[PDB]
């Protein structure tokens, strides 16, 4: 196969989340925000490029629910198995004091899709700047998220991306220092 | 917390050449398990486990149904294929290439040459390592390909050696952004 | 320059919502 566009979608109870996403070859297109109706493109200069009516996804998640819930009777309700997710923190490239760069903490293979993410800078949690993506998908049904956090490398900070998940025992953290 | 119930919907399209050849699938999974699809390649949806049994027969009953979906791989698959090609298929990001030292062990000196590519598109990138003009292979070890998340990838090829005054290292990139391999030398 | 999306099918006329079990 050349290349590959998967549609994905799914819904979670009794959180009640669910979330649309458009794949093109590992990569997101778009996605809908539910409560804004709004289609979300992964790069803004795809919204001039091609155009999705976000109320379709709403239509979808409707029946996604309604199937969810007629075979999690027929299933005997038996709940899902947590898989606990693997963490990896990097920087968008090399490291350079007083360079701007990107902190990516990369979670992956896991289910279900809910995770608690936190920017730690020497031990203190960090919101300034950062972004994240929604639930990705993968050929084995797992999931897959990042989380972004812009920087000024120094020999003054260090970095921890700290992840909860139901499949986990403890918080894990993932560690990251300049290397001078 | 309390036992969750997750379902989940994939449609996926596959291409081989183009649209030359395309292949449509419809899954439905229920808790990381997949019980029911549709395939173009059958034409009606296929029970995966014994929960779809009784949903392959309701709706393979539904002619009007099957029909409409042996229809996507041209009105959906295609059809999508055709309006994000342009930035897709043909998106295309140069790799930036850079040479650098480093330590496998911050005791002793730098024994690592590091070759970094990045913020590159495509995924698909090979890239190669010469000492003195000849390729090295049983001293490389890399991150394998990395992806960002952001339509961008990278990676580290990392060259083990303990460099000599004199040496010259050469780290060689190919990518579909490029009609002619990069190159970036280093010399110790 | 549409993109289409793909219409799942219900798998039964069910429009009951419950609780999930605890
Ligand atoms: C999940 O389904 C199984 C089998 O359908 C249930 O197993 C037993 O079912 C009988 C009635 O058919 C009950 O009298 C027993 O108490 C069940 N034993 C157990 C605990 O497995 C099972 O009850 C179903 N799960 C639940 C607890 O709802
Ligand atoms: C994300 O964090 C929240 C808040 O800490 C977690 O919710 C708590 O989970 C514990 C179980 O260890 C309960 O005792 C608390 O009552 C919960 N707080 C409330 C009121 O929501 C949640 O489990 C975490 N989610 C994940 C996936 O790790
Ligand atoms: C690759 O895909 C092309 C269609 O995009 C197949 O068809 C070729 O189409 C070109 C023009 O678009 C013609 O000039 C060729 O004659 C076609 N191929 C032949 C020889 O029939 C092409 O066949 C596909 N490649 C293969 C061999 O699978």
């Amino acid at each position: 196969e050349e290349h590959v566009i998967i549609q994905a979608e799914f819904y979670l109870n009794p959180d009640q989340s669910g979330e649309f996403m458009f794949d093109f070859d590992g990569d997101e297109i778009f996605h809908v925000d539910m409560a804004k109706k709004e289609t979300v493109w992964r790069l803004e200069e795809f919204g001039r490029f091609a155009s999705f009516e976000a109320q379709g996804a709403l239509a979808n998640i409707a029946v996604d629910k309604a199937n969810l819930e007629i075979m999690t009777k027929r299933s005997n309700y038996t709940p899902i198995t947590n898989v606990p997710p693997e963490v990896t923190v990097l920087t968008n490239s090399p490291v350079e004091l007083r360079e701007p760069n990107v902190l990516i903490c990369f979670i992956d293979k896991f289910t279900p899709p809910v995770v608690n993410v936190t920017w730690l800078r020497n031990g203190k949690p960090v919101t300034t700047g950062v972004s994240e993506t929604v639930f990705l998908p993968r050929e084995d049904h797992l999931f897959r998220k990042f989380h972004y956090l812009p920087f000024l490398p120094s020999t003054e900070d260090v970095y921890d991306c700290r992840v909860e998940h139901w499949g986990l025992d403890e918080p894990l953290l993932k560690h990251w220092e300049f290397d001078a | 917390t309390r036992p969750r119930f997750l379902e989940l919907l994939k449609s996926e399209c596959h291409f081989f050449n183009g649209t030359e050849r395309v292949r449509f699938l419809e899954r439905y999974f229920h808790n990381q398990e997949e019980f029911v699809r549709f395939d173009s390649d059958v034409g009606e949806y296929r029970a995966v486990t014994e929960l779809g049994r009784p949903v392959a027969e309701s709706w393979n009953s539904q002619k009007d149904l099957l029909e409409q979906k042996r229809g996507q791989v041209d009105t959906y698959c295609r059809h999508n294929y055709g309006v994000v090609e342009s930035f897709t298929v043909q998106r295309r990001v140069h790799p930036q290439v850079t040479v650098y030292p480093a330590k496998t062990q911050p005791l002793q000196h730098h024994n690592l040459l590091v070759c970094s590519v990045s913020g590159f598109y495509p995924g698909s990138i090979e890239v190669r390592w010469f000492r003195n003009g000849q390729e090295e292979k049983t001293g490389v070890v890399s991150t394998g390909l990395i992806h960002n998340g952001d339509w961008t990838f990278q990676t580290l090829v990392m060259l083990e050696t303990v460099p000599r005054s004199g040496e010259v290292y050469t780290c060689q990139v190919e990518h579909p952004s490029v009609t002619s391999p990069l190159t970036v030398e280093w010399r110790a | 320059q549409h993109i289409r999306c793909n219409i799942p099918k219900r798998i039964g006329p069910s429009k009951v919502a419950t609780l999930v079990p605890r």
